[PDB]
């Protein structure tokens, strides 16, 4: 069992509404971790205990190269600590902003990593529910590291559960079924994937407005358009993901899963095996 | 609470 005194803490890497992430070096091993720290009093006062429990429970189930790893948790009288892998290159969103628009090669590569990650997650019966570029981190080698699992859901295999009832997510990426039927499913993450692919190419996600209610109205009407020069096979893929009926999205269980998605023409040149060992294309 | 929080991979 680790303790706070086992680490030397360095810079703050980020702050959330009820957490702070600090770079730390473990004294006994010299390894670096990103340690997420939460104050018990604050999470108790603000009804956040279930989110903290959920993040721990979901992350404990994951062991795949495209996810942030939870190595340990511990606590003291005041705080909870999550020891996470350190994603040195930060958020995918930073790069979309820096460059403006990804080229086709880079769009394909990063989309493929996200698809591979979702295949793994959905195979474990887990819905992310808040997939977006801020929650897709990058490691030192520029491979993805998906994070933010406190609003994820483990579907019960015992009841063959397909739908989850908590209202969570981010407006730009929220699925129409969550807005209208008040539940999400694995296919809700495929909707978010479509939004992300669009954003990589177009520079902004497809449903845009200055407030949430306006975004919701656009989502439920499928009110969006493509900019000029949007890579034609990517456009076709986005149109097969941004579908109002969640049972008709390419990659969903009712469309027979990830095989048909990975076979889409946009991915023709992708080698799906060992993507995490391939050198990513330079972002330029 | 937090009795079931501690964890080691
Ligand atoms: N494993 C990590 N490696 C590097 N940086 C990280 C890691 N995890 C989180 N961060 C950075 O720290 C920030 C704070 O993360 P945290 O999960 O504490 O809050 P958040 O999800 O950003 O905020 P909110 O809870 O308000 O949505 C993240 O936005 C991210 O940029």
């Amino acid at each position: 069992k680790k303790r706070p005194e086992d680490f030397k803490f360095g810079k703050i890497l980020g702050e959330g509404s009820f957490s702070t992430v600090v770079l730390a070096r473990e004294l006994a091993t010299s390894r670096e971790y990103a340690i997420k720290i939460l104050e018990k009093r604050h999470i108790i006062k603000e009804n956040k205990v279930p989110y903290v429990t959920r993040e721990r429970d979901v992350m404990s189930r994951l062991d795949h190269p495209f996810f942030v790893k939870l190595y340990f948790t511990f606590q003291d009288d005041e705080k909870l600590y999550f020891g996470l892998s350190y994603a040195k290159n930060g958020e995918l969103l930073k790069y979309i902003r820096k460059i403006g628009s990804f080229d086709e090669t880079c769009t394909r590569f990063y989309t493929a990593e996200i698809v591979s990650a979702l295949e793994y997650l959905h195979g474990k019966g887990i819905i992310h529910r808040d997939l977006k570029p801020e929650n897709i981190l990058l490691n030192e080698d520029m491979h993805i590291q998906i994070t933010d699992f406190g609003t994820a859901k483990v579907l019960s295999p015992e009841s063959k559960q397909a739908r989850a009832n908590s209202f969570v997510g981010t407006a730009q990426y929220v699925s129409p079924e969550l807005l209208t039927e008040k539940s999400a499913c694995k296919s809700s993450d495929l909707w978010a994937l479509g939004c992300i692919i669009y954003q990589l190419v177009a520079g902004l996600p497809p449903f845009r407005a200055g407030n949430e209610g306006l975004i919701f109205a656009k989502i439920i009407k499928l009110e969006y358009d493509f900019p000029e020069k949007f890579f034609p096979k990517a456009r076709d893929l986005v149109e097969k993901l941004l579908v109002l009926d969640a049972t008709k999205r390419l990659g969903c269980e009712e469309m027979e899963g990830y095989g048909p998605l990975k076979a889409h023409p946009f991915f023709e040149s992708v080698t799906w095996e060992n993507l995490h060992q391939q050198t990513p294309p330079k972002l330029t | 609470m937090f009795r079931d929080f501690d964890y080691i991979a």
